[PDB]
């Protein structure tokens, strides 16, 4: 009734009544229940998939719908991530060169060999 | 080993009336002189398919 | 004279025992505490040094039909053991008493009868690791069957019927593709034997489809994916010392027979074959372990626990890897270990207690059972494959050596460590937390007995999570015994 | 010899033959009958079965002690699940913890024991000490160093040797 | 006690009898962790390397470092059923 | 709060507000356990520590340098960075 | 005034249980390691008789 599969899920039963289910957590919680763990008053025809509407299942959020949100949530990616590849075009160089290195770049101290010298050697 | 071949036979026969007695609705030990008889006659058949297999062993030995 | 003796007087001392007491119950703990002390005895004179199977003997030989034979000729049923054979033995016996003690102020309703099944079928698996021929290592495969299907039908739940129906219907489908290989090699080779096989060969083509039978029988009995249909609803309806017993025993058993009689004859089939192994394997991790977040009954949660474990110990099997090997074995037994004591969680202790293993009326048992609280959770944490219980010993080497044969499905098969979380700590906290629930009067609290089984299981769960070593004294041999890398 | 009473176990009969129902004997929510009753149930802890002597005799008069039992251990347990019944002490161990406490975990203990101890006997400590007597084999001068100097001059000639003469055994391949 | 068992080979061994067939395959088994000893001693020296050494490690035990990798794909369990069910130069 | 609460459970915790009457009492053996502990196993894990930096020579780790050049040049190994 | 609990005795048969078991363990294990010189092997070695592999 409710969501995608909740229709998806209607021919299988045959003898099940097919209530409208709803979250019991956005049930109000002053409306004096049985179950005042679980929102949830004793004989209550439960929903053909009930922990998704337990207070066991999800939080899900209500202020935002979740498609909207979705959009919200990847345009603060976009505006972080976009501007800082525009900030590598406008980054300025540095005042000093990198620093060099004696023993022909310590090439020999990192063990190293004359023939291994291209994988060691740092500015010598 | 003849003996112990026979001590097998013979406690499948106490089986046999072990078993007959539990159909009849009889106790375990019910009549235990039938336990005598069967442990004979089932023996007796260790008797018999023993000196089966002596028998057949040599035949084989007597083609070499 | 004096070994014949020995059952001479033993079955006149059964026979007094069932005249005076009325349960056997007491004896029947009697026998198999004592089969301990007969096994540990043996273990003691165990030598490592030998890749050589120790304790040999034959049975039903043509020159003695009842009992031991010492001849040239043997068409019999051989017998023996080393390391391998041995621990899933020393796997059984310190469990198969529990189970035993599993039942004890429950039945009230043909007990001599009950109990007599629980110990026979746990004899019949004993000697499943003593047997060393493709025969003989069959007929007591099955012999679990009967005594396993009237422990099934009686004692049921409810609708177990259909329970007792497929724990024939599906382990007889596997059993017989077992028994087609079986019979394969054994009019090529014409030795049924777990000792001569090394020495032969096979051409490929044959190879491969000898591994087509005997794999999709372990693809039954350690359920992959066209099978564990049955275990769901095998365990859901089982009582409780042949649900413990089933998933302790009977799924190692498998996984003992993989590694006993694929593994070392399949050397040159199974090196094509391991990926086909490990698309059904890892699938029967994820698809499994995403089913069971959905279970509305409580015991079938634990029974897709069951098998989200063994689908990472085969990978370990076929990783024609050392740590593989290892790995599988410490899974087996952490395994053996850890779920049975889930079994008390759930037939054991709980339903006793209320008769309904539906998830929704448990929570808030806290409350009134904290030292029931205690023992959920820990024996929860010990499912999932935290360290220090051997769990997570056995789930690093195995995903180890899966990441051997192939890494990328090693890569994917680490997940396993979050998907065997998710479901464990959703039932957990259900069970643990928020008020005592309105359904629920205040019940007895976990029993003598019921502290003591968990005492034993958890200690033994630590035990090698503190060292695995404990029991590698044996294995090293068959850590070597099975790869084929050249 | 823990010879039981047989006329004092033929008379037993005889009360439990007047006796009510256990489905009947607390349904009463004092002790016109219950002070006789829950200390009948003493006779199902008093304890006289004869080890050797049950061994000794005939099965009329092990049905008739299977029925006593029966029904003293009814009566026992019934009057617990109501209320010696009006007691509070826990000092009555139980049936299984016997057999138990007294074999399985000492033999458990045992078991962990042996498996501790065999791991000495290591497949890794004797190929140790195996490699430790090859260098020794090829190489006898390291003897000649005292103590602390020989275990470092070995690890310089594992480091240095091969010592595996694994390749022996591969005379096929060449 | 610290008992020697000989070597003996696949090679001109008799695929028949269980002895030497056996003794076989628990002396290559046994070299087999004899050759293992050798990447794990040289691993417990190549630790000292680095506990005594500090900053200059990678040119005081360069060749014990790759060393220790150059051991590690020619020391492990490789089974004994590889030589036994094959023969090279064939 | 001090809301009442059922006795009769008993939780290896102790449960709500376990105060029981002898913890003067008890206290002095737990105490005389954990002390009594810790100085045992300080001893005991005693000759299991080592002082990291200074257990050999540099000698030694240099001979054993030679055995890896004496080694590796039998099996004609090439550099890292040798192509 | 922290309201106290009626008093409790300290050994338990539990802490009996376990303490006694895992001590007399760890004593026993000493024990075997004081017959490194004293004996040149354990003497549970000793119970131990294997056959030799031959």
């Amino acid at each position: 009734i409710r969501a995608s599969f909740d229709k998806a899920e209607e021919p299988m039963l045959g003898d099940y009544p097919d209530i409208d289910p709803f979250p019991a957590q956005l049930k109000n919680p002053y409306k004096k229940y049985d179950d005042q763990q679980d929102r949830r008053n004793l004989e209550e025809p439960l929903s053909v998939n009930d922990d998704l509407y337990d207070m066991w299942s999800p939080d899900r959020f209500t202020h935002f719908k979740n498609q909207d949100a979705l959009k919200y949530f990847i345009g603060f990616l976009t505006i972080f991530f976009g501007a800082s590849y525009v900030a590598t075009y406008f980054v300025p160089e540095k005042a000093a060169i990198p620093r060099e290195f004696p023993y022909e770049g310590l090439w020999k101290e990192s063990g190293g060999t004359e023939k291994s010298k291209a994988f060691f050697g740092q500015r010598s | 080993a003849l003996f112990t071949s026979l001590v097998g036979a013979s406690g499948l026969g106490f089986a046999t009336k072990f078993l007959s007695n539990k159909i009849r609705l009889k106790p375990a030990g019910y009549y235990p002189l039938g336990y005598v008889f069967s442990g004979v006659a089932w023996a007796g058949l260790g008797l018999v398919l023993h000196n089966v297999h002596q028998h057949s062993l040599e035949v084989l030995e007597k083609k070499k | 004279m004096f070994l014949t003796s020995i059952l001479l007087s033993s079955l006149y001392l059964f026979n007094r025992i069932l005249a005076w007491q009325g349960n056997v119950k007491h004896f029947y703990l009697f026998a198999s505490n004592l089969l301990l002390l007969f096994i540990v005895v043996l273990y003691i004179n165990f030598n490592t040094f030998s890749n050589s199977f120790q304790f040999n003997f034959e049975l039903f030989n043509s020159l003695n039909p009842f009992g031991l034979s010492n001849s040239d000729i043997s068409n019999g049923l051989l017998f023996g053991i080393d390391g391998l054979s041995l621990t899933f033995i020393l796997l059984t016996v310190l469990l198969i008493p529990l189970t035993l003690l599993g039942n004890w102020y429950n039945i009230n309703f043909n007990s001599n009868l009950y109990y007599t099944l629980v110990l026979a079928i746990g004899l019949v698996i004993l000697l499943n690791f003593w047997a060393l021929d493709y025969i003989s290592f069959y007929i007591l495969f099955e012999a679990t069957l009967p005594l396993l299907f009237i422990l099934i039908h009686i004692y049921g739940s409810s609708d177990s019927e259909r329970a007792s129906f497929y724990v024939l219907m599906f382990t007889l489908s596997g059993s017989l593709f077992m028994l087609l290989s079986i019979v394969v090699i054994s009019i090529v080779l014409n030795t049924t034997n777990f000792i001569n096989h090394n020495l032969f060969v096979l051409s490929l083509d044959l190879q491969t489809i000898i591994w087509l039978g005997l794999f999709i029988a372990i693809m039954v009995k350690t359920p992959l994916f066209p099978i564990h249909v049955w275990l769901p609803v095998v365990h859901s309806e089982s009582p409780l010392a042949g649900s413990m017993i089933l998933a302790g025993l009977i799924l190692k058993l498998a996984l003992y027979a993989i590694l006993r009689l694929l593994l070392p004859l399949l050397c040159e089939a199974q090196i094509l074959y391991t990926p086909m192994i490990y698309i059904i394997s890892l699938l029967t991790i994820i698809l499994t372990s995403l089913a069971t977040l959905r279970q509305i009954d409580l015991k079938v949660i634990i029974a897709y626990s069951s098998i989200s474990h063994m689908g990472i110990a085969i990978l370990g099997v076929c990783s024609n890897t050392s740590l593989g090997i290892y790995g599988s074995i410490v899974l087996g037994v952490a395994h053996g270990f850890v779920s049975p004591a889930l079994f008390l969680i759930v037939g054991g202790i709980l339903y006793d207690r209320y008769h309904i293993r539906i998830v929704n009326y448990y929570k808030g048992l806290t409350t009134y059972m904290p030292q029931l609280a205690t023992y959920i959770i820990i024996l929860s944490f010990a499912n999932i494959g935290t360290p220090l219980t051997g769990n997570f010993t056995g789930e690093f080497l195995s995903l180890q050596g899966g990441f051997i044969r192939n890494p990328i499905i090693g890569g994917i098969s680490c997940i396993s460590v979050l998907l065997a979380a998710i479901y464990q700590l959703k039932l957990t906290n259900k069970l643990t937390g928020g008020i005592s629930s309105i359904y629920m009067h205040r019940t007895n609290d976990v029993t003598i007995r019921e502290k003591f089984i968990m005492n034993i299981l958890i200690i033994s769960t630590l035990i090698i999570g503190i060292c695995p070593q404990i029991m590698y004294n044996l294995l090293y041999w068959t850590v070597n015994n099975y790869i084929y890398i050249i | 010899l823990r010879a039981y009473n047989e006329e004092k176990e033929l008379a037993l009969k005889q009360r439990l033959s007047q006796l009510p129902p256990p489905g009947k004997a607390f349904v009463t929510a004092k002790e016109a009958e219950l002070a006789e009753l829950a200390e009948i149930a003493a006779l199902y802890k008093t304890d006289r079965v004869g080890i050797l002597d049950i061994l000794l005799l005939g099965n009329k008069h092990a049905r008739l002690y299977r029925d006593n039992t029966a029904l003293l251990k009814d009566y026992y347990y019934n009057g617990r699940r109501i209320l010696w019944e009006i007691k509070r002490e826990g000092a009555e161990k139980e049936d299984w913890v016997n057999q138990m406490y007294f074999l399985y975990a000492p033999s458990l203990i045992l078991l962990l024991i042996v498996m501790v101890y065999k791991s000495r006997e290591d497949i890794t400590f004797w190929a140790k000490k195996e490699l430790d007597q090859r260098v020794l084999d090829k190489h006898p001068e390291i003897n000649d160093a005292p103590e602390n100097e020989r275990d470092a001059l070995i690890v310089e000639r594992i480091i240095a040797g091969d010592y595996d003469k694994l390749a022996s055994l591969q005379k096929k391949a060449t | 006690e610290h008992q020697r068992p000989e070597l003996v080979s696949f090679d001109d061994i008799n695929y028949n009898d269980h002895k030497k067939v056996r003794e076989a395959q628990e002396s290559y088994t046994r070299e087999q962790f004899i050759r293992l000893e050798a990447l794990k001693t040289v691993r417990k020296a190549l630790e000292k390397c680095y506990e005594e050494s500090g900053p200059n490690h990678f040119e005081d035990c360069k060749n014990l470092a790759e060393q220790y990798l150059d051991m590690l794909p020619t020391h492990r369990l490789q089974g004994y059923l590889g030589y036994q069910r094959n023969d090279p130069s064939k | 709060g001090r809301y009442p609460f059922p006795k009769d459970v008993i939780s290896m915790t102790g449960g709500w507000w376990a105060n029981p009457s002898n913890w003067k009492l008890n206290g002095l053996f737990a105490t005389g356990i954990a002390v009594g502990l810790a100085l045992w196993v300080s001893t005991a894990t005693l000759p299991y520590t080592r002082r990291r930096e200074g257990i050999t020579s540099e000698s030694d780790i240099s001979k054993w340098n030679a055995a890896a050049g004496v080694w590796r040049e039998r099996h004609g190994k090439i550099s890292t960075g040798e192509a | 005034g922290p309201e106290l609990t009626p008093a409790v005795p300290f050994f338990q048969p539990y802490v009996l249980k376990w303490a006694g078991v895992s001590l007399g363990l760890v004593a026993f294990y000493q024990f075997n390691s004081s017959y490194e010189a004293k004996n040149g092997h354990t003497w549970v070695e000793t119970f131990f008789h294997p056959k030799s592999r031959e």
